[PDB]
């Protein structure tokens, strides 16, 4: 009904001056595919369109940041962007944002790392991400709420099976949500601040992901 | 409201 | 090592014109009883003075959030604030701050009461945020990490043997923590605006807490 | 720094 499977090929048919300015370029890119992306996870396009924007507009920021973190696990203190650009944890420094970036590589990338998180509970955790049944205006967010409940049955049964020699392997991947919803916000302060000064170009899907509400 | 997302989310 | 039965004690030793203003005196009361909480969650005390500062600075908000939350479960449509007095969702939004309001009754006792939450699981919940590895400044951040592995491998035991007919319970429980994040910050937000404007008054404690870092 | 918090800690 949810199968592991169908998830990790939504994952895997998505693969591809100023430091922030090519950032925000890879984010732009992204939002294309996330769009796409959702649409390959199970029961997502059965939903109502409008309940898919809600789901869509609420989780980006953790989506997003979910898929550039695992893809950098193999990089030495710094991110893969999308672009293909490598950015090191100087340049976002130097840029002046080195508090949100080494928050990113300490509670995620290298959390991802160490216990080696397939691309399969990478695919769950964004699922379980994009059905937030908290998502304000949701029209039947009970529906939401059981689509979420059968991607975590499935992601625990998936851990259980693949690595039934870690116990806990389950609650330290659900455990990884709340840092990723901190981290979220945290950028879309950034984002809403980028804005505000106009000093940073801001392509036209990042800057509707900025419009209210 | 929200033009491009919803143009994608199309089909 | 990290029985339940010590954790649930711990919180059962807890127990007891602006609307905004009771909230935040009930805020500042229920400061002194969550230091006096954590001393009663195992290893907590054993560990460095430094290190207890540091883990009870960044979760003191989703800590008494939580707390206050699972209280009002027989509450309708409101919170029961520790100093005794009830405060309805339109008496917040009627002091602007109905948006927060509602995401803490929504998200939070809501969902707590429709699975019916014990003083257990609210407990293990809390222990898990105060034992936050992800806390900026911890001397040993590992050993913080290996508490917090104790209390939910402990909450999923306790789980699948008091609830055996609901085999997602214990996921259910660790999916309130984003939301408890989410919510969290958006308090410190609203409690930093309190101070600037200088409108409501803030007791000591409720003001250190607001200090920097 | 932490004053009322750190008095609390004590014992
Ligand atoms: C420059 C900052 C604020 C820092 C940080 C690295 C955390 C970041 C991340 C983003 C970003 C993003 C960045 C990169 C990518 C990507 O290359 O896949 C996708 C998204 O995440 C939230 C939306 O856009 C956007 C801006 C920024
Ligand atoms: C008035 C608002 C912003 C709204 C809301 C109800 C979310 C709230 C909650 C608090 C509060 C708080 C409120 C009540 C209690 C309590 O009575 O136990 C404890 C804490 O939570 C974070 C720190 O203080 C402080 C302020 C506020």
């Amino acid at each position: 009904d949810m199968p592991v499977e169908r998830i990790l090929e939504a994952e895997l048919a998505v693969e591809p001056n100023d430091p922030v300015t090519n950032i925000c370029q890879a984010a732009d890119k992204q939002l294309f595919t996330l769009v796409e992306w959702a649409k390959r996870i199970p029961h997502f396009s059965e939903l109502p369109l409008d309940d898919q924007v809600i789901l869509l507009r609420a989780g980006w920021n953790e989506l997003l940041i979910a898929s550039f973190s695992h893809r950098s696990i193999a990089v030495k203190d710094g991110i893969l962007l999308a672009t293909g650009l490598h950015v090191h944890r100087n340049s976002a420094h130097s840029a002046g944002v080195g508090a949100i970036f080494d928050r990113v590589l300490t509670e995620l990338v290298s959390k991802m790392r160490d216990m080696q998180m397939d691309k399969t509970e990478l695919g769950c955790l964004r699922a379980i991400v994009l059905f937030n049944p908290d998502s304000k205006g949701l029209s039947n967010p009970a529906e939401v709420e059981a689509l979420r409940e059968k991607v975590y049955a499935s992601l625990e049964a998936y851990c259980k099976h693949k690595y039934p020699e870690q116990p806990g392997r389950f609650a330290k991947l659900l455990l990884r949500l709340p840092a990723l919803r901190s981290i979220g916000l945290k950028c879309l302060e950034h984002l809403f601040f980028f804005k505000l000064i106009g000093d940073t170009p801001i392509d036209t899907f990042l800057m509707e992901m900025l419009e209210a509400p | 409201k929200h033009k491009i997302l919803h143009r994608l989310l199309q089909d």
